């Protein structure tokens, strides 16, 4: 399905559009501060000074959400190659590092002598987002030990995550990996306790959560995370449930898509 | 009545592409 997710998962801050000519070089840029929010998002559309004979045939384009690292580097691109080597790096790629605003880009080639106005260009998310909707068995239903919300007892890690987001995803995107805990069977000692953030009653749009019944018991367990793109197999969501605990793998694809939303609904 | 100089001042729309979402059941 196509989902136009959250208000948080649309928000655009501020833009960076890059013209390319005919060439794919000498590129026209125009940085839309965020501090000038021309950018008319009750149109959707900018509004530049260049004129249309100045334009021409142009490849554009928009990069949105960028921080003065990833801005700096698109400064200074030169050649449309340029922009599959800017990337930004998240030292613990997931969420909540990862977080609105994301950074998004898209591009469209468009003839402005023919029409004053590309229409349009499709902005798209640089990061994915990974949903789990554990139901538990009768055998994990138990009355959980609860600690400032979060389940000491049923806990989580991610394995092989990128670290890198790309503003536009090379040819073949290289691996910069880590995981969020390495703690070994039975121990597991550095692994994520479940946490409550999900139980919240406007609930944001990541976080941990479960459902307890009258009885007190877990029954069901959630988890929704961003992360960045991989073109390469690896990624892994584990779970350790109570018995050493249990220790559930979820491999996720093989190529983990930018702006796509993965959704589990997950036995065990 | 004149129209203005076909010269203009360029516009780009940008739209937020929506997710692609897939869903998909496991069991253990």
């Amino acid at each position: 399905e196509r989902n136009q997710g959250s208000a948080a998962e649309r928000l655009i801050t501020n833009l960076y559009l890059l013209l390319f000519d005919q060439s794919g070089a000498n590129p026209a840029k125009y940085y839309i501060a965020g501090n000038t929010f021309i950018w008319l998002p009750d149109d959707m559309k900018v509004k530049l000074d260049m004129t249309q004979s100045e334009a021409g045939e142009r490849k554009v384009y928009v990069v949105a959400n960028v921080d003065n690292a990833v801005k700096t580097a698109l400064d200074a691109v030169a050649n449309e190659s340029d922009l599959q080597t800017v990337k930004r790096t998240t030292a613990m790629p997931w969420s909540t590092d990862i977080a609105s605003p994301f950074l998004m880009s898209g591009n469209k080639t468009h003839d402005f002598l023919a029409n004053r106005l590309l229409d349009n260009v499709p902005l798209v998310r640089a990061i994915a987002k990974v949903e789990l909707n554990i139901s538990l068995s009768e055998k994990f239903q138990i009355v959980p030990i609860i600690v400032n919300g979060s389940l000491s007892e049923f806990k989580f890690r991610y394995v092989n995550f990128d670290k890198e987001t790309y503003v536009v995803k090379p040819t073949t995107k290289p691996d910069n990996l880590i995981s969020s805990a390495n703690g070994v069977w039975p121990q597991i000692t550095d692994w994520t306790v479940w946490g409550a953030s999900l139980n919240t009653s406007p609930a944001p749009d990541a976080g941990t959560g479960y459902t307890l019944d009258a009885n007190g018991k877990v029954t069901a367990l959630r988890i929704v995370t961003y992360l960045n793109e991989r073109d390469s197999k690896g990624a892994t969501v584990e779970v350790a449930l109570p018995r050493g605990p249990e220790l559930y793998r979820l491999p996720l694809p093989d190529k983990i898509l930018r702006n796509h939303w993965y959704k589990y609904e997950v036995e065990i | 009545a004149m129209e203005p100089v076909e010269d203009r001042s360029i516009e780009i729309s940008i739209r937020v592409d929506d997710f692609t979402k897939t869903g998909e059941t496991v069991r253990y």
